[PDB]
RNA sequence: AGAGUUAAAUUAUAACUAAGCUGUAAAAAGCCCUAGUUAAAAUAAAAUAACCCACGAAAGUGACUCUAAUAAUCCUGACACACGAUAGCUAGGACCCAAACUGGGAUUAGAUACCCCACUAUGCCUAGCCCUAAACCCAAAUAGUUACAUAACAAAACUA
């Protein structure tokens, strides 16, 4: 449930001292904020480290590191595939919640009335 | 009842436990207290190790004493139990039955508050 | 220090995986708010900043939980309009 | 297959023995993951240390030792020294919050050591020493 | 305002293992009488509850227990009486930890600053003084009205 907004803000007819001092007025806007892009992180680290172990153990020659080298290539392709497809599908995937453009139109049909 | 004595005793055999309660109740009667009854909560493992009288205790017995005593004699009872070595942690609180359960009607729903801002065009 | 060990904030792995068990532990701490608490105890915030932080956390929790209700309330009005080109 | 997250309480008798020994008999792996270093120590059920390893001792130096990879290598090294002394399962206790928590956990997994229980024992003062002031970076 | 009490953390200190430990955007300096684990006083500060809004005249108060206890049969009122965060002073006691000043490192053209390490006054207890704050909810006290009516902005306007 929503926290009570009774006797919180600084008002003339308020005996209780202020509890909340908002930066901007608590008025619902007719639009929601855009989704925030997820910050990236380095990929293929658990596979690069094991690759470096074989290189240091065999004088930097891939004559015996073939198993590790291929997985590093596989991880690079796997990370490449996911990175070059996340942006397009996430816009309309919606995770069950309408994209920001649809919510803005929905809110405009039923706007908030501060005046009158 | 007016006062309740949350008494915790060190784990020991039957004879010394009876002796410890016998003298603890005797100390209460010397200060001018009419004890009502003695309640036994059995022996239980302590929630955490309690350091008292240069000992580390992990198991102890719980006992409860309720009595009527003058207000000025509470400090003497607390001071006396602190010097005793067979009691690990004494505490005195007013008996919960002294206060009556205040009558309740229900969870009154608080409506959302309006008229918090001017009606000018934002 | 005085309590028993390996009871609080402890999870046990199942079927031999450890990444899944660790994520369960993090959800336990995040829900109880310990993760943010440890972040704020690395340095010291003056009581002036503590109240100013609780006046921004509470205000956000009111606006977010109120805009959330309006979205759910108006969610049913998203079907195809039956009076298109009326 | 009813599996309970909570540990088997010592007071009760749970028929869950790993490698023929009880829950409390299994050694402990302490992980102190600070913001600049990750220290891993494995101790026996009697709190007798078996092996010790950290990002500093593995060749990583200065800022490098605070990264995740350094903690991952320390987990591999600590497990190898532990496995040499003949330990299969270990109950890992995580101390503090840092960038090396995840790497050290899977470092022991890939080093030839198996974990069964995870505990977080981050120092959480209940009101305690006043910490240092803020950094106006 | 008194009296009694301590959960979590930290430190003196002891045992064991390890050779490094702290620190940053990156480093150096410092430490190696050190770090990790186990055992553990004193001092200081009061996680979650608190998405609650209570008490006091204000400044203030939110770890536990007990004692004492919150004026007026319920208007306004000073230069008079009483009080007043924090910093500061005088005397004694305490000192985990934080920390103006100061010393070292780094940055910079310079850095007597921001950043890093060490430590003092002091923050703490008892008795006295000082009586200052953006002491600001920038909105005086007591009774009321929603009538009349939008400079602007903000926390709508007004009468006795
Ligand atoms: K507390
Ligand atoms: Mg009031
Ligand atoms: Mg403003
Ligand atoms: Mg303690
Ligand atoms: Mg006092
Ligand atoms: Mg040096
Ligand atoms: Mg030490
Ligand atoms: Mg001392
Ligand atoms: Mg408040
Ligand atoms: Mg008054
Ligand atoms: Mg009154
Ligand atoms: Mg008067
Ligand atoms: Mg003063
Ligand atoms: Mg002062
Ligand atoms: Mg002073
Ligand atoms: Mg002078
Ligand atoms: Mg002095
Ligand atoms: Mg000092
Ligand atoms: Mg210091
Ligand atoms: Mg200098
Ligand atoms: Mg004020
Ligand atoms: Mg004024
Ligand atoms: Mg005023
Ligand atoms: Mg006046
Ligand atoms: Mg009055
Ligand atoms: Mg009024
Ligand atoms: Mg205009």
């Amino acid at each position: 449930a929503t926290p009570s907004l009774r006797g919180r803000l600084a008002r003339l007819g308020n005996p209780r001292r202020p509890i909340l001092k908002p930066n901007k007025p608590l008025i619902l806007a007719n639009h929601v904020g855009e989704r925030r892009r997820e910050k990236g992180e380095a990929t293929c680290i658990t596979e690069m480290s094991v690759m470096m172990a074989c290189w240091k153990q065999n004088e930097f020659r891939d004559e015996a590191c073939r198993k590790e080298i291929q997985d590093f290539f596989d991880c690079a392709s796997r990370a490449e595939a996911a990175r070059k497809m996340r942006s397009i599908q996430e816009n309309l995937g919606e995770l069950g919640s309408l994209p920001p453009k649809k919510l803005n139109k929905l809110l405009h049909r039923f706007p908030n009335k501060p005046h009158v | 009842p007016r006062y309740e004595l949350a008494l915790i005793l060190k784990a020991m055999q039957r004879p010394e436990t009876a002796a410890a309660l016998k003298r603890t109740l005797e100390a209460l009667m010397d200060r001018g207290a009419v004890v009502r009854n003695l309640e036994n909560l059995g022996e239980r493992m302590l929630p955490y190790k309690i350091s008292a009288h240069n000992q580390r205790h992990s198991r102890g017995g719980y006992f409860l004493v309720d009595f009527y005593a003058p207000a000025t004699t509470v400090e003497s009872m607390m001071e006396h139990l602190s010097r005793d070595i067979d009691v690990i942690r004494p505490n005195i609180v007013k008996h919960p039955l002294t206060q009556e359960v205040k009558e309740c009607e229900g969870i009154v729903p608080v409506p959302l508050e309006e008229k918090l801002y001017s009606t000018k065009k934002r | 220090a005085n309590h028993l060990k390996f009871i609080a904030r402890t999870v046990m792995v199942q079927e031999g995986n450890v990444e899944g068990a660790y994520r369960t532990l993090n959800r336990i701490l995040t829900m109880d708010g310990l993760i943010e608490d440890i972040k704020r105890r690395r340095y010291y915030e003056k009581p002036c900043r503590r109240r100013q932080r609780e006046s921004y956390e509470t205000c956000r929790r009111i606006y977010n939980m109120e805009m959330a209700r309006k979205i759910n309330f108006l969610m049913r009005k998203n079907r195809a309009d039956p009076w298109q080109g009326c | 297959s009813s599996f309970s997250i909570y540990p088997p309480i010592p007071g009760q008798e749970n028929s869950l023995r790993w490698a023929g020994k009880k829950f409390e008999e299994i050694p402990i792996a302490h992980i102190k993951a600070s913001y600049n270093n990750t220290q891993i120590q494995v101790v026996s059920a009697a709190h007798q240390p078996l092996a010790h390893a950290s990002c500093g001792t593995e060749g990583f130096r200065n800022a490098k030792k605070g990264t995740g990879i350094a903690a991952q290598t320390a987990g591999i090294a600590a497990a190898a020294k532990a496995t040499g002394k003949g330990v299969t399962h270990v109950r890992v206790v995580v101390k503090g919050l840092g960038p090396g928590r995840l790497s050290a956990i899977k470092g022991l997994t890939m080093g030839g050591l198996e974990v069964i229980s995870i505990t977080d024992n981050t120092p959480i003062p209940h009101x305690g020493c006043r910490p240092r002031k803020a950094r106006r970076l």
